[PDB]
């Protein structure tokens, strides 16, 4: 079964740093773009960033593009989110999602979330 | 004589922008399916090149940035983003009579 | 992989038009997945095939292979319903040995993939003229 | 159109790398263009060719065909020049009838580009899994 | 010469019209230059092929050889893309031996353009009628 | 239409010549009309032939077929009247089927008679040059 | 290469006469038309003159046909243009032009040109 | 390459001649490349062919093949046509390994080149004069 | 003339390479005057050698011979001698009869060693490309 166990998060204040992972079992990790979904407290989800098969080609939101990057490592199943500069806004849940067969993702599988403040 | 007037006479871009110029023809020059209108190229210290045969096909040495299309009256040229080399200036020329009666030209 | 949907855009002489093909299952007799479009008739959809066999007593190689096949349709003089006129198909096969290694069969497939958008390919195809 | 340089780029599975092509001159036998690696010995260099074939009495459609083959370097000891190991094909063949357009045609060009970057493409040709 | 576009004027039984003919290169398995029109459909183009010989262990005389290959198109009832119903051929045929000089075959080629727009020729191709 | 004299002008490559030539009758075994050159002996003449097929049980399509043909006189040492050297030949033929209208087999005549004056086939005839 | 290296020009008083030339090197010279086009000082293009292939069929321009011609030597590859009367407006560069294949040229080629007064 | 016209400049005894080739087709069942010299009589042509052989997967030796024939025209008395009283060859051949690099193949062209111009093969070939 | 050291200059792909040869004697029974490069380990030695017919009064061809040979080195493992993995010859053969004058002979001398700097045949020998 497709599972994306993600790890992560705490108390940190603002103009810090953070990075995240997905464990990502049960399919060829290798083979699916990947990414990430947020969701605020305030019960909205948004959208921070894609990264392809490769990892070559990435799509970062416009409230993520100056301060994170996106990484993944295809021989250990990770998938990465490194975090700067913290601005009081990102306060959400981070879902690690499985992007569909396509151009542009639909999100076919999800996971459990951290709490990042 | 078919009098080719350039609706500009001179234009400025920057290196990002499109770069458009038209020329507007005293007669109808489309004469069967195809239109005679030449489009062409010179650096202020050399010959002119040809980049535009019969409105719409590049010329084999032109880097394929350049473009034309037109019916009759009006001929226009488009330039995806404008490069270094691009700055020159640009005449156009009549084929379907005689005379054979060019453009003023522009600058850039 | 798994069969689902694989939507393709940027498709065409422009690059503006996509392509949804819905999965229709494998076929056991040989081993051949199967994708298609949304269509009622099956004589209309465009189809994609796609199979790996593996190295057996004979053929001692890998092969990947896919097909692709399109028709186009247009009702005539005298008749109701679209018939079927022509077939532009196409026909890859990969070939791997049981010591290449992952990265031999990705720079292959990427590479494949470079060639049909460069200005040899895409004037032979389209326009079909040699290289010359 | 004319076989000139070809540098293909962002190929690999990582898609950092390179490869460029000088032409080889077409064949008269055959009609059938050639490309090489830009730098190695002959018979120990990636080779890509193509060639188009027009309508005759035996066939009455057009047929345009990609082979491309790239072979892996043993430097054995106690040897110089290095050997072979191993090849790695893969030969497209398009069919495309006379009374085809363009658009028909560059459709199924770029169907098959967009489709070799497709999560079931990459799993099917640099893993051999088959689709399930 | 070198292959361009050779766009032919005054043509027609009233002399109005104009034809542009884009090249479509050289075939290598037998030397056949090729011209042919802007239409996107390939059987719906107006082809002209010209190629000279040389004299082999077989034959002994130079040989220059253009075709002119002119189709017609209608739909019909039930159909929707146009067919091919008709076509107008033309084939000329020249040859010289090892020593003719060019003001002998400069004086064929400028005899046969003058023998086309004469009253005794205009009428026997327009109308079909034998010189009685 | 009927057998009269034909003054050919602005013939040649410097185009200042002229080529006279008077009828000789048809011929009752093929119906070929026949030309000769205005001022010369029999057998050392330029002839021009023109024949005009119509349809059979055998072919379905009507054939014309212009043949021209123009010696070289040598007079040689120790002797009154000249020899032929060598010939040099034109022969052109059209294919026109029975519903072709006039516009299109004047539109290949006019074609034919406005490309031999183009530099494609100007330095394929008197130069010997193929295209490249 | 097609290569048309022009020679003449100089300083000429109004009613004199010239010559100028055309070396048109790296193609059969003897099959392609041939053209003088000419550039004013005011920086516009003009017409002058075309010759066919055999220098039968010739055409000028109207400010040219009173008193210029135009011939050409297809055994010395050179292609010439006589001038006379010379009034006071043909201060020009006077490019030699390789004319394309067809019915009315559109002047593939150039060259260098030579000034005239 | 695709071939072209060659405009050879200061070849002869002085080094002031020029030798101006055009193209002249491939030969198709063996792939030697012709070029000739634009004279008229056809006979009496400096001509110069070149000759590669193709590049094949599994070729071992790679050779180019150059020759040149230069003949003489003699108008002799009684005859209209000049005849060739003799020739003059080169015949100019290089060997190749499957290993072999740019450099290496590089060098021998532009040794022989400068042989050419040494006064040791000015003087074996102008002057007939073994080196002893 | 008489054998002297020769000093080629300007030699290589790039232009900035020289080659001293330095004489090595006539060889008595068939004339071939050979010259070698001064490199140690004799087996493995730039050698250029010519062969020039003798001038006899019933000699009816004359025949000049050039050849040139570069081996390349290789320290196997386990051998203290460098051995030869490859040649790479040239091999260029004049041929001339007894009534030819000298400014024949020059300009075929000076014609092979100006195509030999020719784009024709950097490419057809440094890249293999054949002519097409």
């Amino acid at each position: 079964e497709v599972q994306l166990v993600e790890s992560g998060g705490g108390l940190v204040k603002s103009g810090g740093s953070l990075k995240l992972s997905c464990a990502a079992s049960g399919f060829t990790f290798s083979s699916y773009a990947m990414s990430w979904v947020r969701q605020t407290p305030e019960k909205r989800l948004e959208w921070v960033a894609t990264i392809s098969d490769g990892g070559r080609y990435i799509y970062y939101s416009d409230n993520v593009e100056g301060r994170f990057t996106i990484s993944r490592d295809n021989a250990k199943n990770n998938l990465y989110l490194q975090m700067s500069h913290l601005k009081s806004e990102d306060t959400a849940i981070y879902h690690c999602a499985r992007d569909s067969s396509g151009y542009f993702p639909y999100f076919s599988y999800w996971g459990q979330g951290t709490l990042v403040t | 004589n078919i009098v080719l007037t350039q609706s500009p006479a001179s234009l400025a871009v920057s290196l990002g922008q499109r770069a458009t110029i038209s020329c507007r023809a005293s007669e109808s020059v489309d004469h069967s399916g195809n239109n005679f209108i030449h489009w062409y190229q010179q650096k202020p210290g050399q010959p002119p090149k040809l980049l535009i045969y019969l409105a719409s096909h590049l010329e084999s040495g032109v880097p394929a940035r350049f473009s034309g299309s037109g019916s009759r009256t009006d001929f226009t040229l488009t330039i995806d983003p404008v490069e270094a080399d691009d700055f020159a200036t640009y005449y156009c020329q009549q084929n379907n009579e005689v005379p054979l009666t060019f453009g003023a030209g522009t600058k850039l | 992989a798994k069969l689902e949907t694989v939507t393709l855009g940027n498709i065409g002489k422009d690059g503006k038009q996509t392509l949804v093909l819905n999965p229709r299952g494998v076929n056991p007799t040989n081993g051949v997945a199967s994708l298609s479009q949304a269509g009622a008739v099956p004589a209309l959809e465009k189809r994609v095939t796609v199979s790996v066999s593996q190295p057996s007593r004979n053929r001692k190689n890998y092969k990947v292979q896919v097909k692709i096949q399109n028709p186009t349709a247009c009702t005539a003089n005298g008749s109701c319903d679209p018939s079927v006129t022509r077939q532009a198909y196409a026909d890859v096969t990969f070939s791997f040995t049981q010591y290449s290694t992952d990265e031999e069969r990705a720079f292959v497939r990427t590479e494949l993939a470079a060639l049909l958008a460069s200005p040899l390919l895409i004037d032979a195809i389209d326009q079909l003229n040699p290289a010359y």
